């Protein structure tokens, strides 16, 4: 089974993996990751970075 | 000949500015956004710009003046010849870029030359551009720059 937004894979979705994703998109050379790839467009990007946000603020009940 | 998808109308700006100096000098290029507001204010962004590290060696990258509590919403970094820049409003609604103006300031320091040289700072790998809703801007125009040293 698939943890959308599980950035570091431990099960949960919280802080950390905001932080995490953050570091993540600025690397240049980072990899396409399905449970991080939130709005299905083949990237991993800001757009995801910010769905992820919204989630963890209540803004958003989904990953989507 | 052009079709529609060749030929934007509305689009938001990035723009990589110039500078030039001698070797040893320290100058600002500024990488600049126009028409945010047209666009429905920037919510988010990222993306890469190139250098040549033989040519310049980066001392700081800041953020601009159009972006609001930077310490939070704004990140940088350079490795290898790419500089990577990462926006994000972390209050999603309240810190939005709603300006037009300079999105952030690169420091380079210049490096030998034995001849005039100008060299280029350019868009690389990708990236994303989302609105004041987080939504994908339609179309970004980006355009390169450039640093001339002349020894
Ligand atoms: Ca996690
Ligand atoms: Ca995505």
């Amino acid at each position: 089974v698939i943890v959308y937004g599980d950035y570091n894979n431990d099960g949960n979705v919280d802080s950390t993996d905001f932080a995490g994703l953050k570091k993540y998109i600025m690397a240049a050379d980072h990899a396409y990751v399905k449970n991080l790839d939130v709005n299905l467009d083949n990237e991993v990007n800001a757009f995801d970075l910010a769905i992820l946000k919204k989630y963890l603020l209540g803004m958003v009940s989904k990953l989507e | 000949t052009v079709l529609p998808k060749d030929i934007p109308g509305d689009s938001l700006k990035v723009t990589v500015g110039t500078a030039n100096g001698k070797p040893g000098d320290t100058v600002t290029v500024p990488v600049t956004f126009a028409d945010v507001a047209k666009m429905k204010n920037v919510g988010t962004c990222n993306f890469y710009l190139g250098y040549d590290a033989s040519l310049l060696e980066v001392v700081s990258v800041d953020a601009g003046p159009i972006v609001k509590n930077a310490a939070v919403n704004f990140s940088s970094s350079a490795s290898n010849g790419t500089i990577s820049f990462l926006f994000l409003d972390n209050t999603i609604t309240d810190e939005l870029i709603t300006a037009d103006g300079v999105f952030a300031n690169i420091k380079f320091k210049l490096k030998s030359v034995t001849a005039k040289t100008t060299t280029p700072v350019t868009f690389k790998d990708g990236g994303a551009f989302g609105d004041g809703t987080m939504s994908k801007i339609a179309s970004v125009t980006k355009t390169n720059g450039s640093v001339t040293i002349d020894p």
